[PDB]
RNA sequence: CAACUUUGGGGCCGUUCCUUGUCUAUGUUCCUUGGAACAGGACGUCAUAGAGGGUGAGAAUCCCGUGUGGCGAGGAGUGCG
RNA sequence: GAAAUUGUUGAAAGGGAAGGGCAUUUGAUCAGACA
RNA sequence: CACGGACCAAGGAGUCUAACGUCUAUGCGAGUGUUUGGGUGUAAAACCCAUACGCGUAAUGAAAGUGAACGUAGGUUGGGGCCUCGCAAGAGGUGCACAAUCGACCGAUCCUGAUGUCUUCGGAUGGAUUUGAGUAAGAGCAUAGCUGUUGGGACCCGAAAG
């Protein structure tokens, strides 16, 4: 139904290739979500605000979870204190990265999270809210 | 560290002077958004013709 | 949708397309420069007065006006007709009713004067660089309305409730005023 | 209802600024001290208009600490929540 | 000093260079890490025997 | 009523502008082909000149030019030295 | 110096169409390969 | 049926533009947009940039106006993933997006009418429905591509003209 995505990206297509191996011989369903979710046009990727990251993170028994948004991480200035956390993220930006850093955490590309987290074991997996139309 | 780049001298022979690799070398080498924007600059020098 | 589209009305008779930006960019550079040569010592601008904004949306901001007015050169200490010549722009029309503006531009007109050399007419000029700008030499400043970090005087009474008895004063002063005139012909 | 003659958009000009996004109004590298400090005596002052606003607006929360906030207007509850964390509104002439 | 780096900001205002989106490049090392190795299945095998 | 400050007009020579003239690098060396070398090869030279055009076929180095500088001539000018 | 169109030469077909499909006869012509 | 076709060459008909959209790629992202203009230049290129402005982040009402947290930004149900035990089967927990419903918030509507007050001003507090591409930890801005609509000669030629 969908294999290959529609960006001409070379690192994109890399990332594609990383976890088309990994959602082939790995089993975990972590893996298949994420592949799934590498395909996504840009519309179906909506960002995720940093402080969505805080909220999915103040959860029962969630607070030591390496989230995990295939997407863009973005910037909010409504939130003040953040928690320290492992981000892996498609893209951040400068405002959420040095958010991120600033309160002891971390920025990691996907296949960082792939070499640390290979079965995806202990991850958070965040979609961005999605209605931007009709 | 950011691995040195040797400084030739006008004959041609290394001096023992060498620099950092500055940090646009590790940018990252995107040909598409290099074909894109290029193929969009490589018109800003046209000139109109008309009949 | 509902849209628009305005083009037919022989629109293809007034077509202009600006061709000639880059053309008219280096035509104007040329002029600067030829006037620059023309008027050799003299910058290309005339001291412009430090103005505050008309309307609501504007009066927070301050911007370069057209010329000093007739109070602010004299209490700079020269005249108008000789303060066109010394290229300090005098308008005529301009009034004062703010002390802070005419303070400021009597400020302006003051670090001018001392900023320039004025040759003396009859002949032997001293040598001076042409500095090509007076609005880069003396930038208009937006004045600074309050110090970075203040006190917390709590008057006690709100903010909102301030606003509403102003609105509400300014909804019946007429009619207030119409009843204290009855009650006053009422004795 | 009405047809409104000769408008003009400069008279109603009136930009809203919610509480929330208030606290970046203040330069991002003193912001951090302006949360540290907290004080009653040298609390920040903020200039709305200066920045280019109306109307102050009370959706978000502000952190519990004391600001002075000039505006030209403020809601009633953004009112509330200022005094609340120890600030105030001092309206802008 | 004219692209900025992690040390000088830049000379054009408000830039920062591209971040990455992959860390590596290499892509046949990450899948050759001992984690990615671990967490796999048994190959499997590429050219299959022709059955019937 | 009271004290201070300011000042024209020209002529000469340059400069500026305009319009013009002239001058200002380096192979036509060897070999083959061809009607013709401006082609192929070898060895060079000039380059702030490898834009362009001509010349018997794709010529930086043959010619005009180009590039860069010099020398002038006639004016306009009071802009100013 | 194309095609339409034409002349000559050589080959061929033609008992009120010509052309086209599949297959093969016949005539003419023609490419490739070394345990 | 009717219409076109004696033959050959060459020409010959969905183009460009503007304003809106849909989708996708790209950049940055509560922002975004250098290119009106200025600076610079090897000169219509490229490079760089202040102020402003556009759109977006706030809605609603005819308007004056007012303006989005009781709560872990909400309760239940479902829900990809993940976490715990389990060889496994399953058991539980957490639950993104989203969807259904019940609540909360903002505006509008109808009431009630406190603290007080130029005695008519103020709107406190608490209810009733409906209600909005409304809030409920933003998603947009710009560019490009394939394109849809509409207006221009508008796929090309041709109608009775004024």
């Amino acid at each position: 139904h969908r294999t290959a995505p529609k960006s001409d990206n070379v690192y994109l297509k890399l990332l594609v290739k990383l976890y088309t191996f990994l959602a082939r011989r790995t089993d975990a369903p972590f893996n298949k979500v994420v592949l799934k979710a590498l395909f996504l046009s840009k519309i179906n990727r909506p960002p995720v605000s940093v402080s969505r990251i805080a909220r999915a993170l103040k959860q029962e028994g969630a607070a030591n979870k390496t989230v995990v948004v295939v997407g863009t991480v973005t910037d909010d200035a409504r939130i003040f204190e953040f928690p320290k956390t492992t981000v892996a993220a498609l893209r951040f930006t400068a405002g959420a990265r040095a958010k991120i850093v600033k309160a002891g955490g971390e920025c990691i590309t996907l296949d960082q999270l792939a070499v640390r987290a290979p079965k995806g074991q202990n991850t958070l997996i965040l979609r961005g809210p999605r209605n931007s139309r009709e | 560290s950011r691995p040195q780049v040797t400084v030739h001298s006008l004959t041609g022979e290394a001096t023992a002077n060498a620099l950092p690799l500055p940090a646009v070398f590790s940018a990252p080498i995107r040909p598409d958004i290099v074909h894109t924007v290029f193929t969009s600059v490589n018109k800003n020098k046209r000139q109109a013709y008309a009949v | 949708p509902i849209l628009k589209n305005h083009f037919r009305k022989h629109w293809q008779e007034r077509v202009k397309v600006h061709f000639d930006q880059a053309g008219k960019k280096v035509s104007r550079r040329n002029a600067r420069a030829t006037r620059a040569a023309k008027i050799a010592p003299r910058p290309l601008d005339l001291l412009r007065p430090v103005v505050r904004a008309p309307t609501v949306k504007y009066n927070r901001k301050v911007r370069a006006g057209r010329g000093f007015t007739l109070a602010e050169v004299k209490a700079a200490g020269l005249t108008a007709a000789y303060a066109r010549t010394i290229g300090i722009a005098v308008d005529h029309r301009r009034q004062n009713r703010n002390q802070e503006i005419f303070d400021a531009n009597v400020q302006r007109l003051k670090e001018y004067q001392s900023k320039i050399i004025v040759f003396p007419r009859n002949g032997k000029a001293p040598e001076a660089e042409q500095v090509l700008s007076a609005a880069a030499t003396f930038p208009i400043a937006q004045p600074a309305t309050d110090v970075e970090a203040r006190a917390v005087q709590d008057n006690g009474e709100s903010a909102f409730r301030t606003l509403r008895l102003a609105r509400s004063e300014k909804k019946f002063r007429g009619i207030r005023e119409k009843r204290a005139r009855e009650k006053a012909e009422a004795e | 209802g009405m047809r409104y003659f000769h408008k003009q958009q400069a008279h109603f000009w009136k930009p809203v600024l919610n509480l929330d996004k208030l606290w970046t109004l203040i330069p991002e590298d003193k912001r951090d001290q302006y949360l540290k400090s907290a004080s009653k005596e040298t609390a920040p002052v903020i200039d709305t208009l200066a920045a280019g606003y109306g109307k102050i607006l009370g959706k978000g929360r502000i952190p519990n600490v004391p600001v002075i906030v000039k505006a030209r207007f403020v809601s009633k509850l953004a009112e509330e929540k200022i005094r609340a964390a120890g600030g105030v509104v001092e309206l802008i002439a | 000093q004219v692209w900025g780096s992690e040390t000088v900001a830049s000379s054009k205002v408000g830039y920062t260079l591209p971040s990455h989106i992959i860390s590596t490049s290499d892509v046949t090392r990450i899948i050759n890490s001992s984690e990615i190795q671990s967490a796999i299945r048994p190959a499997g095998q590429a050219t299959q025997k022709r059955t019937h």
